[PDB]
């Protein structure tokens, strides 16, 4: 009772407008209490539940006035340094036995690191799971409250992207439980539609596992359908989207026809036995859902307009190349010699020039695995393309940690003593080029400014050496005692030519080294480590360096609804008789009404996207297959009663089909689409009906009268 | 807003175990394709939910579900000025909400549930939208809450909860005598109206000048 009417007052307060002029020390204080009431199963369970709702409110009045303060900063470069574990809950101590200012911003991050402590899977052994689906819940609700609005604040986007992402696939890969896989799927569902276009990376990789374990227990299978059922529904046109921006692109990997082919794998009957009866009604949900908006974008243009698009654009014809650029990966890794003289003669390279190859190692991500990139640069004599390459980079005001950090990234050095020394003179000549010349500039009391030390190049190798080294010894863990600060000090005592270094940069170089692993491409032989390899190198490209675009919206704004309509071309000529397939084969095999006439509807709309589109075999094969369901195509003759047309009035599967396909063949505008084997079957239908007495044989009676027979 | 609608319309069908569900699937065929709130009838977007807190039938892990919805659906704050007829809908939750029932069950207790209802009675009571409702309805709501905090049967905590809920409720009330002036003037006011008319109404929830 006294626990409870704690929690009263204090959200009380905080709902209260006085609770806006509390501070973050306390208010981070109050958060862990009522988190350490809700998660706790000691107290009554009823106790629990008013800690669960209250916390809702609190997480709402908190994320609300995210919308009222302003961005900070100038929207410069974010180098993520703060570790993902500095914040942790604290045990329940109620019961029988920049913070102190106002408050604001800055006590969202601790909140969120709360959270992903929670939520994170090194945790696992200590919370349990009921804290667990609350805190993805938590995450959900402030999420969903001000998504839009995160796009902002990088110190926010970097946890919310990385580590909370990073724990979503683990529960969806490893879990078990069918409650928790519910809130996680729930949480990526809402992460996919409200930060879709700013999070592009994470989905690819979190849909080809999500495909990999729905396709080869059975009750996941279910659930894992349901709840990414809605990206189909409530999006907008979801397919078309994750075509336009990742499929037809090069570097990232297949996810639209990926997800065709495995709704349409999925959708057959035959799937009714490895999965249980409820996924094949949405999986074909979303496969009508397909066709009906794209016939929704039909109805606009017309026939003669589209076939004006003379360039044939640009972006299909490199995805036409993209299955000869998954060959050039595999040729260079195996080989660096070799291989660039095929990569140049297929012309994927504007040149053969250092700037140009240079350009492509720099903007290529996911293939050309980057250890063999690493070996290239190495080479005993191409210092040329290695200091153009270096050169490339920026490191406009950036930190030495941050520059390296930068670096690392993108590719392993190698491994030898004598290997390693070439990178170092080109990064430090680009970091010399990259700042500005220093004359009464530095001074050793100042702070809080990268410009005001301009370290000499053979110093900024020193740098580098030492805090490789230091990064090398400090995080191995079977390895003990670290050097610390008053011996990594004693090291480097003159550097700066004949002139000492200042404290502020070395003590905010050993932070930020404390803070958090440099990252580095990392592969091993056979499994260990897989996911976690996998995911560092996934997220090494991107997280470690953001800056704030634009044009936040997609560009499906900019194309015109013609360029749509073009670019869907890539989406049928890989995808239609795998759906018409599908289609023909659940439709003969289902019996029931309203299922058989959305499917009639649905291939009817398909037919006319194959009218439009100038696809003669699809186009063909459809309604052949129609005709072969007519049930017109190979008892005495006596209101005509006959054995054809008892078999046409007892059947409504062949009753219904007649009728679309008269009025497919009505709706037509173009007659060279028709083919020999559709003539013929239309003409043997027009024989069979004038067989049984059935079609009246007069339907030109002015010829008759004229010629007056 | 609609994203909010069709993804708690999957949970609570799924939590079902694949009459009722034709509401809810009826719903979600409605806005599978309708992009912002339009001309909707909103008192129907809310109606399918109110049909589970209301039957008696229902097990108590699922109203649970949907008390839990409702919280959720005031939380965000997608019924607003803008969508039409949101006095009716905001009335008819309160007016479920009142008769709620369920039978007993070993998943979660009686409490959860009979809690969540007490602090969405609460939400809606102190909120704006508490200022457009009825005296019938908010008299059944005042019964509702007297017989929660007078019945010694529940436990404690529930008590304390009802209680400070109640005094809350009670600041709601009598603050709204500031802004509206008193009836007549300088009548000769005669008193006849009764000392008893009103009782206490006895407990019906858990397991087992009006209208303006």
């Amino acid at each position: 009772s006294v626990l409870l009417k704690v929690v009263f007052l204090l959200r009380s307060i905080v709902d209260s407008p006085y609770g806006d002029l509390l501070s973050n020390s306390i208010i981070y204080d109050v958060l862990q209490t009522i988190l350490s009431l809700a998660c706790n199963n000691r107290r009554s369970e009823v106790l629990r539940n008013a800690a669960q709702s209250t916390m809702i409110a609190v997480t709402v009045k908190i994320f609300s006035k995210l919308k009222t303060i302003e961005p900070v900063n100038v929207n410069q470069i974010y180098i993520n340094d703060e570790s993902y574990t500095n914040d942790v809950l604290k045990a329940d101590t109620i019961g029988t036995n920049y913070a102190d200012d106002n408050y604001g911003l800055p006590v969202v991050r601790q909140y969120l690191n709360l959270l992903l402590s929670l939520i994170a899977p090194e945790n696992e052994l200590k919370h349990s799971y009921s804290t667990r689906i609350f805190g993805l819940e938590l995450i959900q609700t402030a999420l969903e409250i001000s998504g839009d609005r995160l796009q902002l604040y990088p110190r926010l986007f970097t946890l919310i992207s990385d580590p909370i992402f990073k724990s979503i696939l683990f529960i969806i890969q490893n879990t078990t439980k069918l409650s928790l896989l519910q809130a996680t799927l729930q949480l990526f569902t809402t992460l996919v539609v409200i930060l879709g276009n700013n999070l592009q990376l994470q989905i690819e990789l979190t849909l080809t596992r999500i495909f990999s374990i729905l396709l080869d227990p059975s009750i996941i299978k279910e659930l894992l359908i349901e709840q990414i059922s809605i990206l189909w529904t409530r999006s907008p046109s979801f397919f078309t989207s994750t075509f336009i921006n990742f499929d037809c692109n090069l570097d990232r990997a297949d996810v639209s026809i990926n997800f065709l082919k495995a709704l349409t794998k999925l959708a057959l009957p035959e799937s009714a036995l490895t999965t249980t009866e409820s996924v094949p009604p949405i999986c074909l949900e979303g496969l009508v859902s397909l066709v009906d908006d794209m016939f929704d974008h039909m109805k606009d243009i017309d026939r003669e307009e589209f076939g004006r698009q003379k360039n044939e654009m640009e972006i299909l014809k490199k995805r036409d190349r993209k299955t000869e650029f998954i060959e050039c990966t595999n040729a260079f890794n195996e080989k660096p010699k070799k291989g660039i003289p095929m990569l140049i003669e297929k012309g994927f390279i504007a040149s053969d020039s250092d700037k140009d190859i240079a350009e492509f190692l720099f903007n290529n991500n996911n293939r050309m695995n980057k250890k063999t990139i690493g070996l290239l640069l190495c080479h005993p004599d191409k210092v040329s393309l290695l200091n153009e390459y270096i050169r490339l980079f920026d490191f406009s005001g950036l930190r030495v940690d941050e520059a390296i950090r930068i670096l690392l990234t993108k590719f392993r050095l190698p491994g030898e003593s004598q290997q390693i020394e070439r990178i170092i003179e080109a990064f430090s000549s680009a970091y010399c080029e990259n700042q500005d010349y220093d004359p009464s500039k530095i001074s050793d009391n100042a702070e809080d400014d990268i410009s005001t030390v301009q370290p000499d190049a053979d110093s900024v190798f020193i740098l580098s050496y030492s805090i490789i080294m230091l990064n090398t010894d400090l995080h191995n863990p079977q390895v003990k005692e670290h050097m610390s600060f008053e011996d990594y000090s004693g090291n480097l005592k003159g550097c700066c030519n004949h002139k000492d270094f200042p404290f502020w940069y070395l003590d905010r170089i050993y932070c930020s080294i404390r803070d958090k692993e440099i990252v580095m491409p990392e592969e091993h032989h056979g499994n260990e480590k897989w996911f976690e390899d996998a995911w560092n190198n996934l997220i090494s490209s991107t997280t470690v360096i953001t800056e704030i675009k634009k044009d936040t919206q997609s560009v499906m704004d900019k194309l015109t609804p013609l360029e749509l309509l073009n670019f869907d071309r890539a989406i049928f000529k890989q995808v239609g008789p795998s759906i018409v397939s599908t289609l023909f084969n659940i439709y003969v095999v289902a019996s029931d009404d309203h299922i058989s006439t959305r499917m009639i509807t649905s291939l009817d709309k398909c037919s006319y996207i194959s009218a439009f589109f100038d696809f003669k075999d699809l186009f063909n094969d459809i309604l052949n297959s129609i005709a072969k369901g007519t049930t017109l195509i190979n008892m005495p003759l006596v209101i005509p009663v006959s054995t054809d047309a008892v078999r046409f009035g007892r059947s409504f599967k062949g009753q219904l089909n007649t009728v679309v396909f008269f009025r497919i063949i009505r709706r037509n505008k173009d007659p060279k689409i028709f083919s020999k084997e559709l003539w013929l079957n239309i003409v043997n239908i027009i024989l069979t009906l004038y067989e049984d007495l059935i079609l009246s044989p007069d339907i030109f009676p002015d010829l008759q009268k004229r010629l007056k027979l | 807003p609609v994203t909010i609608i069709i993804k708690e319309c999957i949970n609570l069908s799924t939590a079902m175990r694949k009459p009722f569900l034709s509401g809810f699937i009826q719903l979600r065929l409605m806005l599978n394709k309708l992009k912002n709130l339009d001309n909707i009838d909103s008192l129907t977007i809310l109606q399918p939910f109110l049909l589970i807190v209301s039957t008696s039938s229902i097990s108590g892990y699922i109203t649970s579900l949907a008390l839990d919805s409702l919280q959720k659906f005031f939380t965000l704050n997608i019924i607003n000025e803008s969508s039409q007829n949101y006095i009716g809908a905001h009335r008819a939750t309160v007016n479920a909400l009142t008769h709620c029932r369920f039978e007993g069950s070993q998943q979660l207790s009686d409490d959860s549930v009979l809690l969540k209802v007490v602090f969405l009675l609460r939400s809606i009571v102190d909120s704006p939208y508490g200022d457009l409702l009825s005296n019938s309805i908010i008299y059944d709501v005042l019964q509702t809450i007297l017989s929660l905090a007078c019945n010694n049967r529940r436990s404690e905590v529930l008590r304390n909860a009802a209680q400070s809920t109640m005094i809350a409720v009670t600041v709601k009330i009598f603050s709204k005598l500031k802004t509206i002036e008193p009836v007549n003037v300088n009548q000769i006011y005669i008193n006849d109206e009764s000392y008893t008319n009103d009782v206490l109404k006895a407990d019906t929830i858990g397991t087992n000048y009006a209208d303006d």
